[PDB]
Formats: C-alpha cells, structure tokens, sequence
C-alpha cells in the first residue's frame, strides 16, 4: 500500500537513511499532533519553572522533577510494547493472506465449465461473479475504505457486482445475520446445476471447483473473525497506560533543572531535550505501528488497498473465464526443442549472476 | 419512495446566521451520503459539501470552508446546513441530494434571501388605456417575495403575462398584463387580485377605463 | 479541481429534431459523468449516470456517450417535455463540480411585439410618484431593445425592465419596461413615448400617449 | 465480543487515548477490587508510619522500606509475564479458530443431497442438525456460558437442537465418555445411507462431504484439548508469585519516607504514590490480560460469544440446505457483459482510493 520494496532492494550506504525523508505513511505524519502537544506541554512547564516559580517553589519543582525522572523507565515499556506490536503485526499479515483471490477458482471455472455458446459464457461469468460477490460483501463489512464506496446494498448493485434479480433473491432469503455467505451457496448450487446440464464432465471436476469455493469461504470467515474478535481491550489499554506513564514522567522529569544547584545528572542546560524528544519519536512512533496496523482495512496510508483489489479481481476474473475459455495461443516448438541443456542468455548487467549449479554442501567444489 | 423534504424559505439580515433542514424518508438514512448544492441564477451549480450520516463526517468545499456547516440527526432522519456571516451573495436556492455514484434524489429547495428590508405590503395600481385591448396591474413597493396575481379570482387565466419582479431600492416591483377582446371590455368587469402572504395582504383593484 | 465545460450555452430546436449537448472534462474522469434535466423552478432530475446508463423513468429517446474527457448527451426525436435546462456533473472525486448548463428552447417563426403603453394611475399620482408602464408581449426571437423618450429627449435613468420565459403554448417571449419619475417631474412634461426596436421590422414600433 | 475494531480503524490523534474512557471489558473493571485492596494496604501502612510508630520504630520502618524497595524489580516480572501472556494469547486465538462453522459442510449438503421433496428436505435438514449437535454438545462441555444455557441434556432437546428419538438413541449407546462424537458418527452413516438411496450421486461427492465432517470433528477435538490440557499449573503459579512478590515489595518499599532524613531517592513526600499506582495498573492489568483469556469460553466481557454463534449457525445452516436447495436467482447478463476492462464507480468520498495497478517493485513507474 505504501510500497518502498524497490528502494530497499540492496543494502547500500543510505538504504534506510533515505527513508527518513519520506512523508507518506511516515512516523512524522502519524506523530505530528501528539508531538506538538508534547512539545507544548514541555516548554510550557519549562517557562513556568524558569519565569514564574519562586526560589522556594523552584526547589520543590526540582525535587518533583527528580521524582518523575526516576520513573521514566523504558525497559518495562519496551517489554509490553514489543509484545503487543508483535501480536498486531502477526494479525496484520494474517489478515492480508485472508484476502480472497479469484485466481484458483478462476483457473478451474475457465477450463472445466464447458461451452463456447452464450449460455456457457453466461454460466462461467455468473459463477465468477458469485465468488467476487462473496468477497465484496465481506470486504464492505470489515473495510471502511470499501464500505464508504458501497455504503448500501444499492451501491453494490449499481456498481455491477450484483444483479437486481440477485438482489431480489438476496432480500427474499430472511436472515438476521450477515448474508456474505449467500453468493457462496448460490455458487455451489449453480456449479451443481451446471454439472447436471452436462457442462461439467465428472464429479471429480465438480468437487474440485467446490473445494476452491470452500477455501474462498474460509478466507471470508478469517476476515470476519479478525474484524469481530478485536485484540482484547484490556491489553490495548495496558500498553497505552504504560506508554503514557512514561511520557508523563518525562514531561516533568526531563525538565532542565538549575545548573547552579549542581544536581547529579543535570549539569548542563540545553533548554531543548534533544534525546527526550528522540525518545518520544521512538516510543510514540513504535506505538503508532500498532495504532496503524491494528485495523489494516481502514483508511491509513499503510492500510490495505482493498478497493483496488476489488477492481483488479473483477477485471481479471471475468476475462479469464470468458475471453480465455479454451482459447490458447498457437502451439509451437520451443526455442530449446532440440537443446537438452539450454543456456538462456544474460544481459550485460546480469552476467555476474550466471552461477554454477549448487550441488550440496558436502561436495568438493573442484 | 425516496423523498427529501427541506425547510421553508428563509429571510435574514446581513451578518446573521441561518440553519435549514432536509428530512429524508423512504430509504435507510445512514447508508447514503448527503450532499448540498447552491443554485444561484446565472451561475453554475456549486457543490457546498457532503456529510456521512453514520459518523457525521463532513467534507466541505474549500470555497465554503468558513461559510457552511454540516451535521445530521440520525434519530429524526434529517440533515442540516448552517450558513454564517450571511451576505447578499449567500442568497440563493439550496438543495440537499442523495448520492449513489450520482445525485438521484433532490429536495424541493430552500430559497434564502438576505436583505435589511422589512415586510411591506404591495401597492396595487391599475393600468388602463384595436380588436383586443391590453390591460394590466402594477404591483410596486412590496417585500418580500412572492406575490400571487390572478385575474377575476383565477377565472380569467388565458392571455395573461405576469412579469418577474425586479429590485428597486430594496423593494420589489412587478407588472402583469392581460389581453381581452374589445367587446368584453369595459363590458365585462375586469379586476386583478394581488395576494401577498408575507404580509397577509389581499388587494383587488378593478381596472376602470380612463376618465 | 476538475473543470466541467458545457456547450452550447443554449440550443434552439423544434419538436421532432435531434440535438446533442457536450461536456468536456479538465482531466480524465473515466466513465464518471451524470446528466441532469432541470425545468425552471423545479429541482433537477437524474437522466443518465455513469456516462451511458439511463435512470428509471428516462425514455429511450435519451442516450449518453463518451469517456475520459469528452462526453455528450443526445436527445433524438424531441418532444414538448424535453424543453428546458440540461447540465452535467462529474463524479470522480471531491468536489464534484457541475457544468455550465444548456437552455433548450423551442424554435418557431418570428413574431412582432404587441406594444401597449400605459399612463400613471390616478391612485399612484396622488401617492406622490408616477410610473409609466410599457408592455411588449408575444414576440420572437428573445432579442429586443426598448427606449424611452420624455418630450423627444431620450430617457435612460429610472427605467426597470423584466423579461419572461419562452411561453410554453406559443413559444414567444415578452418583456415590460417601466419608467418611474417623481410626481413633480412627471407633470412638467407632455409626451411620454416608448420606442421599441426588434428584428421583425426596421422601424421601431413606437407607442406613446400625450398629456394633451 | 468487545469489538472496538471500527474505532481503531485509523491512526488519528486519539485512536488509543479514547479507549481509556471505555468501561466494558476494561482494565478498570477487571482491576477494581484488586486496586482498592492495594490502595488500602498502602495508605494503611502509610498512616501507621506517620501517626503510630515512634521515632525509633520509624527508623526501622525506613530501613525496612529501603530493603523492600530494592526488591521491587519489574525486569524479572516483565520477562515471565510477557512470555506467559504470549502463551495465553496464542492459545486464545487458536481456540477461536477451533470453533466449528457449518458453512463448508453447509455448502456441500445444500447442493449435493438431491431431492425437492419432503424426504430430500428432511434429509438435508437432519444432516445439518447432526453437525450443529456435534458442536452444541462440545460447546456446552467447554463453555460455562453455554452450559448454563444447556445444563442438562433435556435442555438440548427442548431447545430444538436434538429430537427425543435422537436422545433415546443417544442414551441407548452405552459409553462412559463424552458422547459429543456421536452425532458426528450418525452424520457419516446418514450420509452413506443417503448415497445408497440415490440422493448422493457419486462417492467423490460423498467422500467430499465426509471430509468436511471429519474437519468439523477435528475442530471439536481441538476445543476438547484446550479445555482438558490447561496451561501447566506450576507455570501459572510462578507468574502470580512473581507479580505478587513485586506488589508486596511496593507496599512497603514505595512508602513515602521522612523527607527530613534526606534518604537518597526519597527527597519529596507526595502522600499518594502516583507512579507506583500507575505501575500497578500496568502489571496488574497485564496479568489480567492472561487472567481473562486463559479461558475464553467463560463469562468475561471479552470472552467469546458462544451462545450467539450457536443461534446464528442454527438459523443459517438449515436455511442454506432447505430454502436454498437448488434455488438460484434468475441468471442475467452481468452489467459488464460487453466490457472487458470494467471501471466500477467510486463514491465522492472514495475516489482517492482508485489507484493504478501495482505491477511490481522492479518496474519503472512512468
Ligand atoms: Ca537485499
Ligand atoms: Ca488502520
Ligand atoms: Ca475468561
Ligand atoms: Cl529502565
Ligand atoms: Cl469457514
Ligand atoms: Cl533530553
Ligand atoms: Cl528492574
Ligand atoms: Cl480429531
Ligand atoms: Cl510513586
Ligand atoms: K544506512
Ligand atoms: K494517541
């Protein structure tokens, strides 16, 4: 979604440094408001101490700052943050791999639903649409980016993802629960009806198509599960309390105390707590990692591009089962027909990558 | 059936603020984004902004940033728009439309007028002078719009031209002509009836031939 | 912002004809364009959406086309209802800007203005003001020019004009000019003439009245 | 169960802060009693020191508090807690994915058990009910929320999940072990009988239905396993001893000592140990995460909604194999029949999400 994969292809001098100059989906964009509030609260307190407090009050503030500073301990925050962010990152990738792709069903329906006639075409196209509908229905239930594009079931129809008859049949089936599973049932029924009409040869081929459907259903179920079963609220609150406890301590503890009083650890007054602000970016940015990926179907810069996926799948799906049904290129002899050990060429820039075969660690390289 | 019923026409003084409504019915309120369009005579339709009924997320037009405010009442299924620091240019027709990749249902409209003129009753003056003689009524110095002009309490309809009111020194003025056969006049008594709901004024002035 | 440029500003045709309105996008808007029909005073109505698809009520005589930056509405076999306002709107992003509009008027045979000048009413003269009205009903085309002359001298200050919409019965236009004076200045002069220039004739159709 | 998924969709200013104001399934609700006991014991000790102890006793208490305070070290607590809570969270999600869903069997039974006659209807409905019964039986064995709804096998019958004949057959089979596996055997026998009566065409389709059944059986087994094999008691005791050792140290160590005596580290008396209480919420709340998820089938706010699942599955199951058997909508040509590269519309709010196709990192974006 914010892909920088090609920039970090090689481990060169500025592979990671270069990324510090990027704004989209960056730490700066996510921390902006929070940082300013921290900056303000800090320098506000700083001025109250330097310009308002009396000599006697300053001594209390200095004793208060030493107290707060002794409780700004990152080690317990690092523990709970690391674990929590790891859990979030784990679910984040699991949810991505749970985004259903038509390609596996697409391959079967395109080759195993017979007929080069309008009905065979309508049959294959309708089968794929029942799959894509099973997906769009669940995606608009879990993704705010998708829902804002399909806020009502009418949007789904007008967008060409569901026919008005299907919508009528949809409404006809009385159920109080999410009907995303409906198209998945129609598919199995339509696949069976297609087999009875002689459009699907064996039952082996029919069950094979039904299996890939069930897999797609399991994908939609995983998406529903992650949307329904949030990370337990108490856990989320714990990590925010821990993080905020630290920044609360820093707000006062990290104040630059009187250099003259010569407090151990506070010999220099720089006015601006460089390393404390650098610690803020670290931990507040680390918390923002979880903050952003805890729901990867939202509208964040790094949240999944679910609407593009819907578009890509629609186009490719129908194209593979319609224009490509039993439609192949001209079979030719391959360029290596009489060559048992082909030696495909290399460009000038890639010849260093033509390597001898790795036979195994045990063999002597001679 | 989908129906968007907006509030009635409004009249405010420059600098004040106004808040018009739009009550939706016949469809799930929260599943369609509500838009607001400004319609001024001679200019093109201006998009003010939109509102997401569910979460009340507003997205305004940069051109209306400080002038318009949007919010809804999910309980009453009505949407609202507030216009602040009203000037003479904020006078127009305001619509609310439903979006479904398009604006398929609009409201009747809310006509907003901004002027510092108080309600004034209309002064109905008769206009009297070859086969068909033309007569007319002159409605001057009234405010605010509109006024209903009929001839013989509506019975005489055909052959009438009521011209659009104009603004003359913060007061509206309009004309109304009627052509009848010279045989029916002054033979048949002809009298125009001017209705001014804004002041509850109902005047009837029979056009007597010149003396 | 995406700029919607609509043309023609107004098209004039008669029943049975086939017209074509054109909207052009400042930048690629794919098939995201809608066509609305709005009759003076009423709220607009959806005709075509998604550039080609007709909505519910729309009759087969309406059809849309185009994609990218060039779109067009085509109304073949016109009807009496099809006369009025027509505008477009893009639906690719925010803000969804609208088109300039197109006034679809009826075309007929030219016609001369029936000028009728009226003197200030006695009820008004006793009120302290004097207004000389001059009507110019049922003509064509919409173009017209009205001039006032108080005792031969041209009069331009104090005149207020008002035109009407093309009549839905005879397809003719109308306007009314009103010269307003003070009761003092009105009785210091004799003749109040109302000269009208049109394309129906070379000589101005003048109608006056004298204070004598 | 306590779903806040939509609140945390985007990473905005108060994405996580807002959640600190929620009570249901919150850290406050789970820590309430414990926190009060801690608060009390603390301030009780505090008053004994300030108002009761003599000058000589106060000196011992101060020496005792310095001793206790040196042993309130979270680093060992963070270590064992993080690992233990990670284990609990792991089992927590595994148990959720082990809750059986009818949808995969539902799809096969609905399309592959032939007959639009009352018997075909009774056959399909009875097959699904054998699945739902295999589930309800195991759920009421592992979930206290479900058991309190089906405390006796009579409740199961009266609720319409088992017929009185089935209950008779159930009792007729003499076995000392949990019979949750019985309906799963009936299903396989009834599915075979259905095939012999000609209601199931091939054995390929029959084995396909038998496989999805076996899968459901493995799901019920996983639920049984997690209920039977608790996390080893010794491990659970270790983490509570470690946590309690810390709070025991804090009770005395974190007491505000005499400021006049000028003990290094205790220069300021605030009466209320703000950061120690913030540490209590952190660690006691962190332990409550494990405390709540160690048995996700209980009656906690964040425990699974097992009774709703049973209801939803019952409704959807029967509906898909009965009202939807070979019942499809009217096949129409799709809105993109003649459009090879469809461009589905976008709402005003979602047009920014219409992106160009991602071809790969290696390709030049031009
Ligand atoms: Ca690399
Ligand atoms: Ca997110
Ligand atoms: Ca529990
Ligand atoms: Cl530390
Ligand atoms: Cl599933
Ligand atoms: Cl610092
Ligand atoms: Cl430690
Ligand atoms: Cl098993
Ligand atoms: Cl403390
Ligand atoms: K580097
Ligand atoms: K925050």
């Amino acid at each position: 979604t914010v892909t920088y994969t090609n920039r970090v292809a090689d481990a060169r001098l500025g592979t990671f440094s270069q990324l510090l100059l990027q704004w989209k989906g960056s730490i700066y964009k996510l921390l902006y408001s929070e940082f300013l509030i921290f900056i303000s609260l800090y320098f506000a307190i700083s001025l109250v101490y330097r310009l308002i407090l009396s000599e006697s009050q300053r001594l209390m503030f200095e004793k208060l700052a030493l107290y707060c500073n002794s409780y700004a301990e990152l080690a317990p925050v690092s523990a709970v943050l690391g674990a929590y962010v790891s859990l979030v990152v784990s679910r984040w990738w699991a949810q991505y791999e749970s985004i259903p792709w038509p390609d596996r069903i697409m391959n079967l329906v395109s080759c195993n639903v017979d007929g080069e006639d309008e009905y065979g075409r309508l049959l294959r196209r309708t089968l794929m649409r029942y799959s894509n509908l099973c997906s769009v229905l669940i995606l608009r239930s879990v993704s705010t980016a998708v829902y804002k594009r399909f806020p009502s079931m009418e949007h789904v129809v007008r967008a060409g993802l569901m026919t008005p008859e299907e919508h009528k049949k949809f409404e006809s089936l009385n159920s109080p629960h999410n009907k995303f599973w409906i198209p998945c049932v129609w598919f199995s029924n339509l696949a069976v009806k297609a087999r009875n009409e002689g459009r699907i040869r064996d039952s082996v081929l029919l069950q094979g198509i039904l299996n890939e459907l069930n897999t797609l259903r399991s994908q939609c179920g995983r998406l529903y599960g992650y949307d329904w079963i949030s990370i337990p609220l108490v856990y989320t609150q714990v990590v925010t309390v821990a993080v905020y406890s630290f920044f609360l301590a820093c707000l006062i503890g990290r104040q630059f105390l009187d250099p003259e009083k010569a407090y151990p650890g506070h010999e220099l007054d720089l006015f601006v707590p460089v390393f404390t602000f650098l610690q803020f970016f670290f931990y507040a940015g680390w918390l923002k990692v979880a903050e952003q990926l805890i729901n990867p179907f939202g509208e964040d810069d790094d949240d999944f591009e679910t609407n593009w996926l819907i578009d890509r799948n629609l186009q490719v799906s129908l194209m593979a089962v319609d224009e490509m049904h039993q439609d192949l290129p001209i079979l030719e002899k391959d360029l290596y027909w009489n060559e048992p050990d082909p030696q495909p060429p290399y460009t000038a820039a890639t010849a260093e990558y033509k390597r001898p075969s790795f036979l195994g660690s045990t063999f002597d390289i001679s | 059936q989908v129906q968007l019923q907006q509030s009635g026409p409004e009249l405010v003084r420059p600098g004040a603020s106004v808040k018009m409504s739009c009550k939706a019915s016949g469809y799930t309120f929260t599943n369609y984004w509500m838009h607001w369009v400004k319609q001024r005579p001679g200019q093109a339709l201006e998009w003010i902004g939109m509102i997401d009924p569910s979460k009340s997320e507003t997205t305004l037009n940069q051109k209306f940033r400080g002038k318009a405010t949007l919010n809804v009442d999910k309980s009453s299924n009505t949407a609202y728009m507030q216009l602040s620091s009203l000037t003479s240019e904020d006078s127009a027709v305001y619509y609310c439309a439903r979006e479904v990749y398009y604006f398929d249902y609009w409201g009747q409209g809310t006509t907003l007028t901004v002027s510092s003129a108080k309600t004034t009753p209309p002064s109905v003056y008769p206009l009297a002078p070859n086969s068909m003689v033309t007569l007319g009524c002159l409605v001057k110095g009234y405010f605010p719009e509109p006024v209903t002009v009929t001839w013989n309490s509506g019975s005489l309809s055909s052959g009438v031209h009521t011209f659009p009111a104009v603004l003359q020194s913060d007061l509206y003025t309009l004309s109304s002509s009627v052509t009848v056969p010279s045989s029916s006049w002054p033979s048949e008594t002809v009298t125009c009836n001017v209705a001014h709901p804004a002041s509850s004024t109902k005047v009837d002035k029979k056009i007597v031939p010149r003396d | 912002d995406i700029q919607m440029t609509q043309s023609p500003a107004s098209l004039s045709a008669s029943v049975g004809e086939t017209v074509t309105i054109t909207c052009r996008a400042s930048e690629n808007i794919y098939s995201y364009l809608t066509w609305y029909q709005q009759k003076q005073g009423k709220s607009p109505q959806l005709l075509v959406y998604n550039a080609k698809t007709l909505t519910e009520g729309v009759p087969s005589r309406f059809s849309g086309s185009g994609s990218g930056t060039q779109f067009s509405l085509k109304i073949n076999s016109l009807q009496p209802e099809d006369f009025g306002g027509y505008f477009c709107q893009h639906h690719y992003g925010t803000p969804p800007t609208f088109g300039g509009g197109t006034k679809l008027e009826v075309k007929r045979a030219d016609a001369a203005p029936t000028v009728s000048i009226f003197p200030p009413s006695s009820e008004q003269l006793t009120s302290g003001g004097a207004s000389v009205v001059c009507f110019l009903n049922n003509f064509y085309p919409k173009d017209i020019n009205v001039k006032w002359k108080i005792d031969g001298s041209e009069r331009q200050n104090g005149v207020l004009n008002s035109w009407t919409d093309q009549d839905s019965k005879d397809s003719t236009y109308s306007m009314s000019s009103t010269l307003t004076l003070t009761k003092d200045e009105y009785e210091r002069h004799n003749s109040y003439t109302c000269e009208a220039t049109h394309k129906t004739s070379t000589s101005p159709i003048v109608k006056s009245f004298n204070r004598n």
